[PDB]
């Protein structure tokens, strides 16, 4: 049984995966 | 009611004489789905000799239809002035074409 | 600084084409304004980067949602009763009546069914528990993290590679061998016989005891001492049950054969073997190539000097080197077709040979893997060949391919087309003949008449391989044959049990049926391939259009002089044959998925009779297994397999869409469109909402990408339900 | 005995059929009366399928599982007759049709107007053609060494490369 | 490796390839050649015979020293077609 | 009858119904004598 | 630019003036037969006919590529394959006779068919015979290659240097000698093929003992 905080700290490391794809794209665009 | 109207028969060559199939009477053959039964019995017609015979006056009616066009195109043409009477025409095919046919079909 | 900033052209386009043209040209790179060589490499190392990060992903969410939603534990207990969970469904617009029938697979809220085998994969590897599922993708979240980061670097200034680095060919097929290959396999080798053989033989074998816990009871003396057999004595018993001890050996490194009773899946000790020894094989042929230190080779070298005597091949294979290192349109074409023919592999490896364990009794699963396999092969193929032809009308140097073995080709291009030509029409006419010859035949009830043709060749191979119902008794089958004595000590005796074994898909019996599919396969394969072959030779030019080099590669036409000149690009051989690619694979499809699902159901005889002609294969196969699809929802109610109905049709509705496309072309388009303006400007209140491109009709080359998307989404997505829902709800 | 499959003397399978192929006829047969065209029709075909089943039982065809003839296209001369006769039959059918055609061509261009010639045959000399066709394979290898039969390399258009 | 960085090998024009082709080999003699490649098929040929047709190959033993030199068929259709390269190099 | 009919006889597409109608009946022919022929 | 119809396909620089240079004639070879030109009227002398015969001119078929061998390499496979017939002809009819060599424990080299002659010895004994046949037609073949494309040359058709020297120096009697051993050859190929087709259908050579 998945914990609520290992789904919480999951989301977090996806949002920070998020960060740097965000990051990726700016750099691929310029 | 019961007899299937057919008027087709496919000769037997490779095994296609499984198409005539029963469709009743001692007969066998292909069903056909265009009415013309139904018609000629409006008609009155009811026998095989009448279909023969008229057979024969369309093949004639269909010579004589060759023979006109080619008449009509190499012996005597008509002119420009004779197809443009449009009223003429109107008139013809209204109470010669149509009406007269109407009236033949009703006697 | 428009939206299509690569493209000032574009940016200069008032029309809306704007924007699809900067959309489907955003990675076209090498025609972008203002691009160098240098910085082309660095943008695809870095797009690759993230395209990495991409795939760690979608893995990492594949094992979070089973994890976290799936049924993964309870599956495990009882693999082949309980139906793999893939994910929750979270849906406003479902019913009462949806929600209770998507309510399956032993849980309490509406689920997907898994489809794909991971649940299979994952105990086979040895994932026993959900928090597992949960930290390996903890594990592909971090690694997609890095990647992303990795991607983000390498286009900073001081850490951005070199041309000469990115074009360093030795160094990097030396270590894309020896350690993406070799050590990989040999990692997985060692995990293998690290977790999974003991889980399988009923040990956790965990991170926080994998240390202590020895993987032979000898250790690694047998290994050093050269005693190898060690590791072979003591197999798996016949008797052994999957994941518990009773029955359980302790060899880690065999070559058995055959399959696993219980799992009919293939020995675990096997597959460990398997990935040590081509692990070696690789490393040992990654230090081929000459990097840093004298010994190797010179690929240029190699190919300057392999040329034929007397100039049979031309001048030989000089100046392949400089065209490959240079274009990256004739590596990717080449890679595309390396991996297009290896997903055909595995494709036909995975159903004759499973791995996975409870996998062969898996039907739906089975049949969803090979059809994804061989679409993607199909797709990947046909991509290859697009970019050879790119590569020829972009990247081909006559003067540097002077007398060359690769412009020899277009040398004899003509003969080339005109025999591809050839064998498609004897292929088409005579199958084509013989498979209405059968349907007259049995049409007028005389199924005697058949021309069926046994498939002599292929039993052949069958015999020599081991099958033994036929007859021939040669090589394997043979028991006096000197291959037989010398392959029976060590997997013969495995491999002939389980070959001549009636109740495995290992080597199929076939038939007139298979004889005669088969050569349907020909025809479409080589049909394919002669548009394609025909698109990439002709790219440069023809006799209609020399000149077209100067055009490129994708234009829509030359105009309708000289008699008219559509679909004379090269691009629309692509998308000619796009749709062979869709009908072989389609044919391809069609003959597994039936020619197994009468094999599931004990009724191979209905196949064996009913194949041979195209009445049967359209009344035996689609009409007949597409009742529990179509009646996913009816009048009455609705079931599980709902979704799927909708679906079929939503996929047929696709597939005919395109049509419009495909037949109805831009003239009459524009026309309307004009006429539309008209009405939008004249009329009063919204005439004070006025775009800023002025709308017209998608271009030709537009609208045939457009037509042909439609025409392949809506058949992938009108098959895949059919083969799934059908299979589901035969279970057989 | 080839594939496991059996002749079709001995192949209760192909009895059967026989059988079931009779029996739906003579069932058919119930609708007519005796003397009639169809009846008569019909025993004509019962007749034949008797006949095309002990033919096919006669001339040695391979009677597989499902009670059907296979035919065994591999180069074994024990079934010649499936491929290999009717095979050289159909080549030199084929190779005749393609011989009278080529020489067709040849006078025809030879000819002030070969245009006209190609949508209105002479037909006199193509009769002549197609007679002459029976004995292509020796004029087409005395063609091929004479140099004949095929165009120069260098002699035929070809796009550019 | 750099572009650069290659010597030229190519030999169409020529009746036979030169020396340089056999990298470390290329001051090998001939006879030389010839007789290791001799002795290298007869030694793998020997190797192969007894690993698998003479004693049936067995999983638990398995000799080693037969594996190897069963390598030695391709080394020696390579010394072969050295032999051949060099005896038209004359050298 | 005339050389300008016997040229339209010989015109393409008659020649071609009158050569596919011949060949017709004489596979049809064959099949009415020797029926039913799967194999030499 | 030469004999053949076509140029070759191999470039120019690269071979193609090698292939397309002129090549000997048939009428130039040792093969012409009188027997075949043995009736009344036209005829030949001394065991030759005044022309070659070649109904299917497989000869002259370099002309139209240089796929197909030259007069010169078919001269080789002649003389090659009649000299095999040869011996093998010799060979089965003093094996059928029982004449075997004396043998001991290990070997036994009794065996009265010919077909199955090899089969009864052990490997070692058909081995070195294989291995000698095997090292020399491919030691002896030097430059056949270039018998192929027509350089007669470097290598004469069938002259392996192999007692080369007993040859007469008068043209006319060399050229009866060779006419003989080329006829000697076509009739063993002839009788040994007739005996193999004998053996594997009877019948097939009526005057058979084997
Ligand atoms: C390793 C895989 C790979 C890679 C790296 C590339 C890379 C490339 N391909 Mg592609 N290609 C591939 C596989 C690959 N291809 C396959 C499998 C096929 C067969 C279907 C093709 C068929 C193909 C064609 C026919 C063409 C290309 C072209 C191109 C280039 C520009 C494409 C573009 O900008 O579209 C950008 C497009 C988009 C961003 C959106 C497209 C929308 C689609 C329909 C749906 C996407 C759903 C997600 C680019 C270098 C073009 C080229 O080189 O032109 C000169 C070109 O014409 N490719
Ligand atoms: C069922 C549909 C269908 C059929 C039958 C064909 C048939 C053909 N296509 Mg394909 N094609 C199709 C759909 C189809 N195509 C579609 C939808 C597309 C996408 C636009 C293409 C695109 C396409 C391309 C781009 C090419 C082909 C080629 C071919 C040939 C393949 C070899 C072959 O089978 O020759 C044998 C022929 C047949 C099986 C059919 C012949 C006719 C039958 C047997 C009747 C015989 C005549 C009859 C007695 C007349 C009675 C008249 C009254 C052939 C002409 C390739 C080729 O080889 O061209 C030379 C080629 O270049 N096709
Ligand atoms: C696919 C490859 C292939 C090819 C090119 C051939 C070619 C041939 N086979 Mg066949 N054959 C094949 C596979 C093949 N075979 C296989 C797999 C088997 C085993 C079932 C056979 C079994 C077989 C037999 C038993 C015979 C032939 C014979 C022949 C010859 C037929 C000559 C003729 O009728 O005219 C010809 C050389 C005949 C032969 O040898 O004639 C001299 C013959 O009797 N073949
Ligand atoms: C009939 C075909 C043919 C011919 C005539 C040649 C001729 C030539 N090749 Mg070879 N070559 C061929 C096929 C052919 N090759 C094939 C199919 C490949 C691909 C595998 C190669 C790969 C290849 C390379 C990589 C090189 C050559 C080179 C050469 C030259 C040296 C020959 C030599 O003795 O090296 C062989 C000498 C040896 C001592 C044997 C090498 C080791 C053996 C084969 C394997 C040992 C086991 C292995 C390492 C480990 C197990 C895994 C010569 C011009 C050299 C060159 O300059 O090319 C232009 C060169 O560097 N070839
Ligand atoms: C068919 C494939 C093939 C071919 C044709 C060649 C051909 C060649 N390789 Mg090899 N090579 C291959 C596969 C192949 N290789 C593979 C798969 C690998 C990866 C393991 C290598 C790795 C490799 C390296 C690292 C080197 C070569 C080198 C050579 C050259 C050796 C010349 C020689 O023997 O001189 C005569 C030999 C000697 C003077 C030394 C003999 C020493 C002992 C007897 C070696 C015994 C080894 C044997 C396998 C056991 C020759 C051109 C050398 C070279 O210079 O290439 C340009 C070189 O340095 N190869
Ligand atoms: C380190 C890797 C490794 C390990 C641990 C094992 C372990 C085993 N193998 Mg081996 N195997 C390997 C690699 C390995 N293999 C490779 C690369 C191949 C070639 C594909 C094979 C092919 C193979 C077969 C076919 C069989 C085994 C079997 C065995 C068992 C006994 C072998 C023995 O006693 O050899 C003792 C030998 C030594 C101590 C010396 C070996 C030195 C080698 C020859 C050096 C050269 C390697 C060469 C260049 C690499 C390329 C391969 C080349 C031979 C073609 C044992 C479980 C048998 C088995 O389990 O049957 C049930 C069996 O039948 N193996
Ligand atoms: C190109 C493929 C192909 C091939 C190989 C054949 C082959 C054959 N067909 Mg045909 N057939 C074809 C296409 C083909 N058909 C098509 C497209 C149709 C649909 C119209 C038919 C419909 C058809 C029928 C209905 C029949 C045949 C029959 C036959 C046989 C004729 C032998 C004969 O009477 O010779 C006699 C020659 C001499 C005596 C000389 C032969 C096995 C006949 C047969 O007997 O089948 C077993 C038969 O009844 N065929
Ligand atoms: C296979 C062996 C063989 C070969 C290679 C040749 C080669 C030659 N013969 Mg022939 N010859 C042979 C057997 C052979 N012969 C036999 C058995 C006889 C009958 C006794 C003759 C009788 C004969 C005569 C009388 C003459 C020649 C001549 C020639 C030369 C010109 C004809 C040619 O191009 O032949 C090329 C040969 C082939 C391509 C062989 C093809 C065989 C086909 C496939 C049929 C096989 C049937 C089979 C046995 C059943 C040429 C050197 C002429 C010559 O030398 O003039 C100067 C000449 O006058 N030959
Ligand atoms: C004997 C077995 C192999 C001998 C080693 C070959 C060699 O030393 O390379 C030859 C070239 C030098 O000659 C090179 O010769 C080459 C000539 S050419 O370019 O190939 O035409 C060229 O690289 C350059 O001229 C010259 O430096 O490089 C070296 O000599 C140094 C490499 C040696 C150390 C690296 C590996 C050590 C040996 C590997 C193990 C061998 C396996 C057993
Ligand atoms: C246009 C172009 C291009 C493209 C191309 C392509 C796309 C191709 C493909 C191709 C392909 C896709 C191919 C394939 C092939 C294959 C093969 C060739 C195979 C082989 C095999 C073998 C040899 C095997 C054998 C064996 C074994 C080993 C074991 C078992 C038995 C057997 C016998 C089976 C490019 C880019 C280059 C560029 C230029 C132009």
């Amino acid at each position: 049984m998945i914990t609520d905080g290992q789904i919480f700290v999951a989301l977090c490391i996806a949002l920070t995966a998020a960060i740097l794809a965000i990051g990726l794209g700016r750099q691929l665009y310029v | 009611t019961a007899i299937k109207p057919s008027a087709q028969v496919v000769w037997p060559i490779v095994g296609q004489e499984i198409l005539n199939g029963d469709v009743g009477g001692g007969f066998s053959g292909v069903q056909i789905t265009s009415g013309v039964f139904q018609m000629w019995r409006a008609s009155g017609i009811t026998n095989e000799t009448e279909l023969y015979w008229t057979a024969m006056g369309g093949l004639v009616m269909s010579a004589l239809m060759v023979f006109a066009g080619w008449f009509h195109y190499h012996k005597a043409a008509p002119k420009l002035e004779w197809f443009q009477n449009v009223e003429s025409m109107m008139n013809h095919h209204l109470a010669g074409l149509l009406g007269l046919g109407c009236l033949s079909w009703s006697g | 600084t428009k939206f299509p900033k690569f493209s000032q052209a574009l940016a200069q386009d008032p029309a809306t084409r704007r924007i699809w043209y900067g959309i489907a040209t955003a990675h076209d790179l090498e025609s972008h304004d203002g691009m160098t060589e240098e910085n082309l490499y660095q943008k695809i190392f870095a797009s690759h980067f993230g395209h990495l990060a991409i795939i760690f992903l979608w893995t990492s969410g594949n094992l979070f949602h089973v994890a976290w939603q799936g049924n993964f534990q309870q599956w495990v207990l009882n693999p082949l009763k309980v139906k793999p969970i893939a994910h929750a469904i979270w849906d406003p617009h479902f019913g009462q009546s949806a929600i209770k029938a998507f309510t399956r697979g032993g849980v309490s809220y509406p689920v997907n069914i898994a489809t794909s085998g991971v649940y299979h994969w994952w105990y086979t590897i040895g994932m026993r528990t959900n928090e597992d599922l949960y930290f390996g993708a903890l594990g592909l979240l971090i690694l997609s993290t890095a990647l992303l980061f990795a991607g983000w670097l390498h286009l900073q200034p001081k850490f951005r590679p070199g041309i000469a680095w990115f074009k360093n060919n030795e160094s990097r097929l030396n270590h894309h061998l020896s350690g993406l290959f070799g050590v990989s396999s040999l990692a997985w080798a060692g995990h293998l016989i690290h977790v999974a053989i003991p889980e399988s033989r009923g040990q956790h074998i965990r991170w926080n005891n994998f240390t202590s816990t020895l993987p032979h009871p000898e250790g690694l003396t047998p290994f050093f001492t050269g005693n190898w057999g060690l590791y072979a004595e003591n197999p798996d018993t016949a008797q052994h049950i999957f994941g518990t001890s009773e029955g359980a050996g302790t060899a880690i490194l065999t070559f058995l054969g055959g399959f696993h009773p219980q799992t009919q899946s293939m020995w675990l000790t096997d597959i460990a073997h398997h990935h040590l020894a081509i692990a070696v094989v690789f490393i040992f042929a990654g230090h081929m190539y000459r990097t840093n230190w004298g010994i190797g080779h010179s690929m240029k070298e190699i190919l300057d000097a392999h040329v034929p005597p007397k100039g049979r091949l031309g001048s030989g294979h000089r100046g392949l080197f400089e065209t490959i290192t240079d274009s990256l349109h004739m590596q990717l074409g080449l890679a595309l077709a390396s991996l297009g023919v290896a997903t055909s592999l595995v494709a036909q490896h995975m159903y004759a040979l499973p791995s996975y364990a409870f996998m062969a009794k898996d039907y739906v699963t089975q049949a969803a893997l090979y059809t994804h396999h061989q679409y993607i092969a199909g797709f990947l193929m046909v991509g290859a060949f697009a970019h050879g032809a790119i590569f020829f009308v972009r990247d081909y140097d006559p003067e540097v391919n002077k007398d060359n073995v690769l412009a020899r080709m277009l040398q004899h291009k003509e003969a080339i087309i005109s025999h591809l030509s050839w064998v498609s029409l004897f292929l088409g006419f005579h199958t084509l003949g013989l498979y209405i010859h059968n349907d007259v035949c049995v049409a007028f009830g005389t199924p005697e008449k058949q021309i069926l043709f046994e498939p002599v060749f292929a039993q052949f191979i069958q015999a020599a391989s081991g099958k033994a119902l036929y007859g021939f008794d040669v090589l394997l089958s043979s028991p006096t044959s000197v291959a037989t004595v010398a392959g029976s000590k060590i997997w013969l005796p495995g491999w002939v049990e389980a070959i001549n074994s009636g109740k495995n898909s290992l080597f199929l019996t076939i038939g007139p049926g298979d004889f005669l599919i088969h050569h349907a396969i020909a025809l479409a394969l080589h049909t394919t391939t002669l548009i394609l072959v025909k698109g990439a030779l002709d790219a440069r030019g023809s006799k209609l259009m020399p000149d077209k080099k100067d055009f490129g590669y994708s234009f829509p036409c030359d105009g309708p002089g000289r008699g008219g000149t559509c679909d004379i690009s090269a691009w629309d051989a692509f998308y000619l044959a796009m749709f062979w690619m869709l009908n072989t694979i389609g044919w391809v499809t069609f003959y597994w998925h039936w020619k197994h699902m009468t094999i599931w159901g004990g009724n191979a005889a209905a196949f064996n009779e009913s194949s041979t002609y195209i009445m049967g294969w359209l009344r035996d196969y689609l009409w007949l297994n597409s009742s529990p699809l179509i009646n996913g929802y009816n009048a009455f109610g609705m079931n599980a397999q709902a979704v799927w109905a909708w679906m079929f049709l939503f996929g047929h509705l696709i597939w005919a869409t395109g049509f419009m496309f495909l037949i109805s072309w831009r003239g009459y388009w524009q026309e309307l469109i004009e006429t539309l303006v008209w009405a939008h400007e004249r009329t009063p209140i919204a005439n004070l909402v006025k775009w800023r491109d002025k709308p017209v009709a998608l271009s030709i080359v537009q609208a045939r990408l457009v037509g042909l998307a439609h025409f392949t989404i809506g058949y992938i997505f009108t098959y895949a339900p059919f083969v799934i829902a059908s299979t589901t709800g035969k279970f057989s | 005995d080839v594939s496991g499959l059996t002749p079709c003397k001995d192949s209760a399978v192909f009895k059967r059929r026989l059988d079931g192929s009779v029996k739906k006829l003579n069932s058919r047969l119930a609708n007519y009366t005796e003397g009639t065209p169809a009846y008569i029709a019909l025993e004509q075909q019962i007749e034949q399928t008797k006949a095309r089943f002990a033919k096919y039982g006669e001339k040695g065809l391979l009677c597989g599982a499902d009670g059907l003839p296979h035919l065994i296209a591999d180069g074994r001369l024990d079934h010649a007759g499936e491929f290999i006769i009717p095979g050289f039959g159909f080549l030199y059918i084929a190779g005749w049709i393609g011989w009278a055609g080529r020489s067709y061509l040849q006078f025809s261009k030879k000819t002030d107007k070969p245009n006209e010639n190609e949508i209105i045959i002479n037909v006199p000399v193509a009769l002549g053609m197609m007679a002459g066709a029976f004995i292509w394979p020796l004029a087409a290898w005395k063609e091929l060494i004479d140099g004949k039969l095929l165009v120069p390399g260098d002699e035929i258009t070809v796009s550019p490369r | 490796l750099d572009r650069s960085e290659a010597a030229d090998t190519w030999w169409g024009d020529k009746d036979y390839p030169s020396s340089v082709v056999l990298g470390i080999g290329k001051d090998v003699p001939s006879s030389i050649y010839g007789v290791t490649s001799a002795i290298a098929f007869s030694v793998g040929a020997y190797c192969i015979a007894q690993s698998n047709i003479i004693n049936i190959l067995s999983g638990s033993t398995v000799n080693g020293f037969y594996v190897a030199g069963a390598l030695l068929v391709p080394y020696s259709w390579g010394l072969h077609v050295a032999a051949w390269i060099q005896k038209q190099n004359g050298k | 009858m005339s050389n300008d009919l016997l040229k339209y006889l010989s015109t393409a597409p008659v020649l071609l119904t009158a050569w596919m109608s011949i060949t017709a009946g004489i596979i049809i022919e064959i099949q009415r004598f020797f029926p039913d022929s799967l194999s030499f | 630019a030469g004999p053949m119809y076509d140029e070759p396909l191999a470039p120019s620089g690269m071979g193609r003036e090698f292939i397309n240079k002129e090549r000997a004639p048939l009428s130039s070879y040792v093969g012409a037969s009188q027997e075949l030109a043995a009736f009344p009227g036209g005829g030949g002398k001394e065991g030759m006919a005044p022309t070659p015969w070649d109904p299917f001119c497989f000869s002259e078929l370099y002309k139209v590529s240089a796929n197909n061998p030259d007069v010169a390499w078919l001269r080789e496979s002649e003389l090659k394959h009649g000299r095999m017939a040869m011996l093998a002809i010799t060979g089965v009819m003093v094996q059928s006779t029982g004449f075997h060599l004396p043998g001991n424990a290990e070997v036994s080299f009794a065996n009265s068919d010919w077909v199955s002659a090899p089969t009864t010895l052990p490997p070692v004994v058909w081995g070195q015979v294989l291995a000698f046949v095997a090292i020399a037609e491919g030691q002896t073949s030097e430059g056949l290659f270039d018998l192929w494309l027509g350089d007669t040359s470097k290598r004469e058709p069938g002259n392996l240097g192999w007692g080369s020297g007993l040859l007469s120096k008068d043209k006319k009697a060399a050229d009866k000698m060779r006419l003989k051993e080329l006829k000697n050859g076509r009739l063993a190929m002839l009788a040994i093929m007739g005996v193999a087709a004998n053996h594997f259908i009877p019948g097939a050579l009526p005057g058979c003992i084997y």
